[PDB]
Formats: structure tokens, C-alpha cells, sequence
């Protein structure tokens, strides 16, 4: 549960991401893939060969979710319904996994935003996403 | 651990790393994101707000402690269990910190490298440094597992 | 939490009834049994085998959260007061909560074999998961 | 791992276990309980309601099967690590099992001796099987540490 510091901190921070989100959320899997090469299992269909554009077509739908998010952070569970019907029902996807993403994109944001990803922000968002990870794990439909 | 391949530029980019500025940095957000490991740093003064942890001074000081030894285990790759049987025994024995911490530690760090490299530390150079940590975290949680 | 574990859990807590305190008073001795290092957070206790004070503290514990299973809409603000402590002061590993959780699950399945079903043991391992968020969470 | 007065015990109690009867239970729980572990055993047919789960005849039959190997390292509890070498190097090459889930199960199983004794298993009695079922997570998890 996030403090209305944690949240300030969150939409600041994603107020500086700007148009970049497609660009970071494109990064943050083509970091996740090659820092851990089991969550390519998930993605047998996928093209995963270096710079693919299936890739960056997905990494912007990612980042889309996310920011819609970032809109709705007193209403994550009803935001992200839709995404739990997924991530947590039909592909039964490994929380331990949301963990490898989250630190993949945590590592995307802190290259680009070194002035603006501050420990104060950095543990926000590690809560920010972590809370977002929790809701598409759990079954609640 | 690594290959041949993959311990070159793990060593190249180490060299450049500033082992102060970086150490206090690491431990510093450890403290900060996750508020529980400020349990095993009572002494250390004041550890209140985000700003208090980023600039106590024993914080720092033994930040570069961590990224000595972090350097240390940076030539002894292959034998990194003999090379952290010492501080794998007091972390556990002494210290009681859950091995599961350590994970966090090295994840940290990469965070930190990447935010003072921002595109000198690619996601092929990542992905290296992401099994150093993961070794060094198995090799100090040795003496429960 | 869905709609039918809101339900069980409620149900599963009814169930144990007047029972609680005792259930409390073991679901720590059966941690402090088995994970020796979650000791060190009670060093002014008295950890005997059956102690007052143990008995007494899980008393404690059983009745803050059957307030946690009348409050399972708003957590946060039930148990914030639990939060100040557990988070700001004692500064508590999480993995101790998950460490408790299932020392609980399994007092809760020794007293409680008939009415411990897999749908309700999944339901009160994601109500615990969800109390022990709250309670280790800096919201102030 | 455990002592000559630990290990006595542990053999004892275990001499009671229905190997068939509690393997069932705890795979099914498993996948009851922690529902992500459900992809793992698509094969199986139908995993829908925890009903369908629980009465599964591949569920069932697997757990059999599980419940053997730990029975089998329960005679061999001097050297674990050797003992579930092979299936250790069947979960990570051809399964990808985190190993983050063996402590899961582990659990169950304890929760699940639990259910089908009550008093019976003592708080003590609870606290060595703890060791047992994390002395065979380590070993399962040797290609990882
Ligand atoms: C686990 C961790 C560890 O350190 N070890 C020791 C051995 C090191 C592991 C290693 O050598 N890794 C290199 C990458 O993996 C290649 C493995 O060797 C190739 C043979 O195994 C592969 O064959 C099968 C069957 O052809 C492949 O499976 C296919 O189908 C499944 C369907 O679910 C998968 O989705 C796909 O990966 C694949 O299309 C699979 O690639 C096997 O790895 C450890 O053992
Ligand atoms: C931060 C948490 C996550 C968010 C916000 C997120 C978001 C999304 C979105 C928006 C889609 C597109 C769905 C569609 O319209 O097709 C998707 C698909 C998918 N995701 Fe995630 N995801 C997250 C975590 C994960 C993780 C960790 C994995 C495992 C590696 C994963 C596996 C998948 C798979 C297998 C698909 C289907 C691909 C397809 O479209 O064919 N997700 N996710
Ligand atoms: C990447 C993993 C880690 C490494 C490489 C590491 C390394 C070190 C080093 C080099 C020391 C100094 C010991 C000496 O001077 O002899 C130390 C001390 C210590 N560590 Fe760790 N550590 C790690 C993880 C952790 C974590 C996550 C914690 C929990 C917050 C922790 C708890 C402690 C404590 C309480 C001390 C003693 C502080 C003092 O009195 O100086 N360790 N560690
Ligand atoms: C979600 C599960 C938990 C609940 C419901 C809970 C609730 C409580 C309650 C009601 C008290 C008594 C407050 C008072 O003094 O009036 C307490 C105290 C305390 N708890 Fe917890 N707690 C939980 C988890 C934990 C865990 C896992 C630990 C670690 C073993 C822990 C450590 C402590 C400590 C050190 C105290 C202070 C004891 C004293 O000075 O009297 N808590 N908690
Ligand atoms: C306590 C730790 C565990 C032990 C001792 C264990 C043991 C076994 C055994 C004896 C087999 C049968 C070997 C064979 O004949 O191929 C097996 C297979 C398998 N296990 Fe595990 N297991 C454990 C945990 C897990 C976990 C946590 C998962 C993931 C949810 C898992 C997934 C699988 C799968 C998918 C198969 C093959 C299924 C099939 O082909 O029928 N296991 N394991
Ligand atoms: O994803
Ligand atoms: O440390
Ligand atoms: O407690
Ligand atoms: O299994």
C-alpha cells in the first residue's frame, strides 16, 4: 500500500518518462530476455532476435498499461481487471517473473532519468510496481 | 561461472566503476527502498527520511567496505564460495540477515551502475554483471544452502 | 482477494470461534520452534516452553486479526496502527510475516481438519499474504 | 541437516504416512493454493475448479510419485544433495521450475502431515520435518546455488 508520497513520487517520476514510454517499456524486455533467459518461454511465438520489431510493437503496449495505471493508483484491481484475466488465469504467469521485469524496467528508468531517479522515487516505485505485479497474479474474478 | 568472453568486459567496465561514490550509493537506496535492513544498522545514527540515509557518514563509509570486497570477488571468480566462506559465516551466524537480502543487494547495485554509466552499461554488459551478482549473493548464502 | 475468499475466510474464522487465543498462543510457539532466528525479535520475552507471556501475546495477535477479517475491505486503515509498529519501529523482515503466515496455516489445520479445505486454505494464505503487505508497508 | 535424536523421530512418525493418500492431497493443494504452478501441468486435463483439481486421476497419480522420491531421500538423509541430484537437473534443463517453489511444496506437505495428524504432530515434532523438507529444497535447487 502506497503512501500520498509514494504516489506524488510515481507520477512525477512517469511525468518525466514522457513520450519515452514506448522507447523504455521496449528496453526494459529486450533487458529481460538477455539478463534471464527463462522468460523467453513465455514468448515460444515471439521474435527475440537483437532490435526485433515485434518487440518494440509489445514493449509500447506494456508501457501503455502501466500509465493507465499511474491514472487510476486508488483503483489498481478495477483498472487492471482485464490484465488479470491474462497474466493470471490464461498464462499463469510465475510471480517471480513480475519481479525480473520490475527490476529490468527499474534499471531502464535509472539510465536515462539519473537526475530524476532518486532514492526517495526509487523506492516508490518499487512498491508502485510491485502492487501492479500483485494484482495480475491473483485470481479475483 | 562466466565464460572467457563474458569475463573480459565484466573486468574492463569494473575499472571504471568509482568504488566510493558507488558503494555509498548502494547501500544508501538499500535502506531507503527496503526500510527493513535499517534493522541491522541501529548504531549508525539517524536513518529517519531519504535524505538522513543518502548522507550519514558510517552509511558511506561502509559502503566502499562492501564494494572492496565486491572488487575482491571480481578476480576470484571462479572461487567465489572460497572467497566469501568468511563473510558468508558471520552474515548468518552473527549477523542473522536472511539470505534472501542478498539478492536484493546485488540487484540494487546493477540499478546504481546503470544510473552513473546510463548507456555505457548495455543490456548485454547487464546481463553479465546480473550473474556476478547472483553468484556472489549464492556464494555469500552458502552456509544455509 | 475474490468474492468467495472474503467468504471463506470469514467462515474458516467463525469457525475457530472462542478458540483463537489459543491458537494465537501456538502459532508462535510453533515458530519459535522451528525458525530460531524470528527469536531475536523477542529478546525481552520470556520464550519458555508454554510462558505466560507467550500464551498472553497471542491472545494479542488472534484478536487483531479477526478485527483484520471484519475490516477485509479496508486493511490499511484497521490495522494502522499495527503498521506504525511493525513497519516504522520494529522494523520487521517480511519473510518473518510469510514465516508466521504459515506457521498459522498449520495450527489452523491441526485444530480444524474437517472444515480446512484447499479452497480455503488458498483463501487465508491470501488473506495472511495480504494482512502481512499492510503491516510491513510505511503508508503512515 | 538433522541429529541421531532428530532423525529417530522423523523416521518414526513417517513409518504412519500413507504414501499414496498424502501425495494426492499435496500436489492438488499445490495447485490450489498457488495457482501459477497450474501451467507447469497443462497435461494433465482439467484444472478449472479446485474440485476438478482435487480429483484429477494425473494429479493424483503424480503425487504418488513425488511422495516416493521424498520417502526415498527420507532413508538417505546424510547426503541429500546427491540423492535428488538427477530430478534437481530435470527441473531446471527440461522444466525451468523456480526454485522459489520448492519451498512451497515443502510447506504443503508439512501443512498436509498437519491436517491428516493433528496433535499427533507436535509443535516439535513439526519444527524437524522443517529442516527435513528445506534440507531437500537446497538439494533441488543445486544447479541454481
Ligand atoms: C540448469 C541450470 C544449469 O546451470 N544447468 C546445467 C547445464 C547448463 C544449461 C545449458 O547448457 N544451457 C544452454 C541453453 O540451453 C540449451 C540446452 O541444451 C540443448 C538441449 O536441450 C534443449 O532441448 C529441448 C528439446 O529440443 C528444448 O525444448 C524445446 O521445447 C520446449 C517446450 O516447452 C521449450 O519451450 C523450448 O525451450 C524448446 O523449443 C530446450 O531448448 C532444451 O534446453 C542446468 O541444467
Ligand atoms: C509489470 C507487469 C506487467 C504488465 C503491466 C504487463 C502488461 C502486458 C500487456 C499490456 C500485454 C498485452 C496483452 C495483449 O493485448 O495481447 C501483455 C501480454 C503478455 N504478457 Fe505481460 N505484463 C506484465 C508482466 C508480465 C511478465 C513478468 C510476464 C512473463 C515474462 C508476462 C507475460 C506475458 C505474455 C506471455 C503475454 C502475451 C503475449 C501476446 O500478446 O501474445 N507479463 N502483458
Ligand atoms: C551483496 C551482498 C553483500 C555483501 C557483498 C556484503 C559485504 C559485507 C562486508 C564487506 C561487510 C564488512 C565486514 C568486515 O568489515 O569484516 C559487511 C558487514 C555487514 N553486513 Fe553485509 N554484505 C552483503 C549483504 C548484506 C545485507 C543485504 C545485509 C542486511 C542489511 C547485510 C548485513 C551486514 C551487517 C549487519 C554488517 C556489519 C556492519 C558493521 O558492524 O560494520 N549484509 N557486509
Ligand atoms: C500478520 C501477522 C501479525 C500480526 C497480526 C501482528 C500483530 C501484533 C500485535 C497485536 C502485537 C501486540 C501489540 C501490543 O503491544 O499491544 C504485536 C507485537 C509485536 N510483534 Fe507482531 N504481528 C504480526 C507479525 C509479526 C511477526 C511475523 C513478527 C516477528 C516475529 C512480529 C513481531 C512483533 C514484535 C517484536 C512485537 C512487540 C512485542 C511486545 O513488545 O509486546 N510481528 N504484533
Ligand atoms: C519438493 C520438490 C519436488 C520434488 C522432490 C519433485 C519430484 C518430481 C518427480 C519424482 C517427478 C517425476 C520424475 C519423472 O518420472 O519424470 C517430477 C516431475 C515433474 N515436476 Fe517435480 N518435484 C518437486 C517440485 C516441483 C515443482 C515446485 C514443480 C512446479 C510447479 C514441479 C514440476 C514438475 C513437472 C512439470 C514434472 C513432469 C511432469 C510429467 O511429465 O508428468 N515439481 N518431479
Ligand atoms: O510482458
Ligand atoms: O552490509
Ligand atoms: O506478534
Ligand atoms: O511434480
Amino acid at each position: 500500500v502506497l503512501s500520498a508520497a509514494d504516489k506524488g513520487n510515481v507520477k512525477a517520476a512517469w511525468g518525466k518518462v514522457g513520450g519515452h514510454a514506448a522507447e523504455y517499456g521496449a528496453e526494459a524486455l529486450e533487458r529481460m530476455f538477455l539478463s534471464f533467459p527463462t522468460t523467453k518461454t513465455y514468448f515460444p511465438h515471439f521474435d527475440l532476435s537483437h532490435g526485433s520489431a515485434q518487440v518494440k510493437g509489445h514493449g509500447a503496449k506494456v508501457a501503455a498499461a502501466l500509465t493507465k495505471a499511474v491514472e487510476h493508483l486508488d483503483d489498481l484491481p478495477g483498472a487492471l481487471s482485464e490484465l488479470s484475466d491474462l497474466h493470471a488465469h490464461k498464462l499463469r504467469v510465475d510471480p517471480v517473473n513480475f519481479k525480473l521485469l520490475s527490476h529490468s524496467l527499474l534499471v531502464t528508468l535509472a539510465s536515462h532519468l539519473p537526475s530524476d531517479f532518486t532514492p526517495a522515487v526509487h523506492a516508490s516505485l518499487d512498491k508502485f510496481l510491485a502492487n501492479v505485479s500483485t494484482v495480475l497474479t491473483s485470481k479475483y474474478r | 561461472m562466466l565464460t572467457a568472453e563474458e569475463k573480459a568486459a565484466v573486468t574492463a567496465f569494473w575499472g571504471k566503476v568509482k568504488v566510493d561514490e558507488v558503494g555509498g550509493e548502494a547501500l544508501g537506496r538499500l535502506l531507503v527502498v527496503y526500510p527493513w535492513t535499517q534493522r541491522f544498522f541501529e548504531s549508525f545514527g539517524d536513518l529517519s527520511t531519504a535524505d538522513a540515509v543518502m548522507n550519514n557518514p558510517k552509511v558511506k563509509a561502509h559502503g566502499k567496505k562492501v564494494l572492496d570486497s565486491f572488487s575482491n570477488g571480481m578476480k576470484h571468480l571462479d572461487d567465489l564460495k572460497g572467497t566469501f566462506a568468511a563473510l558468508s559465516e558471520l552474515h548468518c551466524d552473527k549477523l542473522h540477515v536472511d539470505p534472501e537480502n542478498f539478492k536484493l543487494l546485488g540487484n540494487v547495485l546493477v540499478v546504481v551502475l546503470a544510473r552513473n554509466f546510463g548507456k555505457e552499461f548495455t543490456p548485454v554488459l547487464q546481463a553479465d554483471f546480473q550473474k556476478v551478482v547472483a553468484g556472489v549473493a549464492n556464494a555469500l548464502a552458502h552456509r544455509y544452502h
